[PDB]
């Protein structure tokens, strides 16, 4: 409950209807109205719907809220290209220590270009790393779009989160996106295993690549 | 016009202070709630506080309980933030903005309304100037697929940002990607660029990262070639 949940990216072509969820607790969307914001890159938020379904001036129609329960939804009928911006919902909650609580942040794509799966390139610590006391691998993510992938790192077939570092996608010169992901080891935890991996997944699929120590 | 604009962002160190200031103009400061919002890089928003409209009332995230304070004064339509006891994590983007209605009611609570700032960036940070460490990300049969094998740099713990890679001095172009910045939990930037080249060259072309970082007039090049 500290983030209402949202669900971190959604896509669709123009034309199309698409739904974004928001789920919370009785103490927030069951208690108290729900609003949603609309960002751009580099731009304030501004205030797409308040009390639940209603609009500010200025806010096309085919925006529009509902709730039910603890779950509240944001509804953009017939997506156009301007609608592709970060969307959070918001409510008050009572608990102890009341406070606004956000959702996550919803990134919509509106679709103007092919789906394309990420290339991985996976690289090892260097032998002057090593000896340096220092392990780094090093996961380049590229050429993807839309623009969200999740990163998992395993060490031998067991999930690694300690010593992660990724950054969030950014657009590339071709309008496709570019991230990576750190893993930091100790010299001694990179030669303890057979090997490492470093798994993208994107729109559902899982790009895996692999090192070992050599 | 309608507007708020924050301002006395920039750049401090943790265990400092810094106090922001949101200026109201064109509507009637003194009748609404006011919030501080707050989004760090690429990140998500976070509420930090509400003021009342005669600030008797005050309500904090739990981050900033006992560090921050939230304060108005109407006559100035202004709006302040006084950050003290400063941590790295507070590094954000922070808007101010009012609330939705000018009155407080039951079924609503409180919740930023239509009227935002432009944000104002603190940055809290106590790296200094450093030059970076460069390690050879050699080519290897698992980064060569199609005729086409992939090498890098990897660019390690330097502050502050910008670096700048090329490759082979300008004369290598194309299949060069130097990829966005992690900031590390240590404070400092790594970066890595990796070139995509033929096969073919790895034996007659030399490659050459060239790593300049300005804020610290470092200048390193590093033959990056197969392993042995």
């Amino acid at each position: 409950q500290p983030v209402l949940t949202q669900p971190p990216s959604a896509s669709g072509s123009p034309g199309q209807r698409v739904t974004i969820s928001c789920s919370g607790s009785s103490s927030n969307i069951g208690s108290y109205t729900v609003n949603w914001y609309q960002q751009l890159p580099g731009t304030a938020p501004k205030l797409l719907i308040y009390s639940l379904n209603q609009r500010p001036s200025g806010v096309p129609d085919r925006f529009s809220g509902s709730k039910s329960g603890t779950s509240a939804s944001l509804a953009i009928s017939g997506l156009q290209s301007e609608d592709e911006a970060v969307y959070y919902c918001a409510a008050w909650d009572d608990s102890l220590s009341a406070h606004v609580v956000f959702g996550g942040g919803t990134k919509l794509t509106v679709l103007g270009q092919p789906k394309a799966a990420p290339s991985v390139t996976l690289f090892p610590p260097s032998s002057e790393e090593l000896q340096a006391n220092k392990a780094t691998l090093v996961c380049l993510i590229s050429d993807f779009y839309p623009g969200a992938v999740t990163v998992a790192w395993k060490a031998d077939s067991s999930p690694v989160k300690a010593g992660v570092e990724t950054t969030t996608p950014s657009k590339q010169s071709n309008n496709k996106y570019a991230a990576s992901s750190y893993l930091s080891l100790t010299p001694e935890q990179w030669k303890s295993h057979r090997s490492y991996s470093c798994q993208v997944t994107h729109e559902g699929s899982t790009v895996e690549k692999t090192v070992a120590p050599t | 016009q309608v507007q708020l604009v924050q301002s006395g962002g920039g750049v401090v160190q943790p265990r400092r202070s810094l106090r922001l200031s949101c200026a109201a103009s064109g509507f009637t400061f003194s009748s609404y709630a006011m919030h501080w919002v707050r989004q760090a890089p690429g990140k998500g928003l976070e509420w930090v506080a509400v003021i009342s409209y005669d600030g008797r009332n005050k309500y904090y995230a739990d981050s900033v309980k006992g560090r921050f304070t939230v304060s108005r004064d109407n006559s100035k339509n202004t709006l302040y933030l006084q950050m003290n006891s400063l941590r790295a994590e507070d590094t954000s983007v922070y808007y101010c903005a009012r609330e939705l209605l000018m009155d407080y009611y039951d079924h609503i609570g409180y919740s930023p309304g239509p009227t935002w700032g432009q944000g104002t960036l603190v940055t809290v940070s106590s790296a200094s100037t450093k030059g970076p460490s460069v390690f050879p990300l050699a080519p290897s049969s698992k980064s060569t697929s199609g005729g086409t094998a992939a090498l890098g740099c990897l660019v390690k713990d330097y502050f502050p940002e910008p670096v700048t890679v090329s490759w082979n001095s300008g004369a290598l172009t194309s299949g060069v990607h130097t990829f966005p910045a992690v900031l590390q939990s240590s404070g400092l930037y790594s970066l890595s660029s990796v070139v995509t080249v033929p096969s073919s060259s790895l034996g007659t072309q030399t490659y050459i990262c060239n790593v300049n970082h300005k804020p610290s007039n470092t200048k390193v090049d590093k033959r990056v070639e197969p392993k042995s």
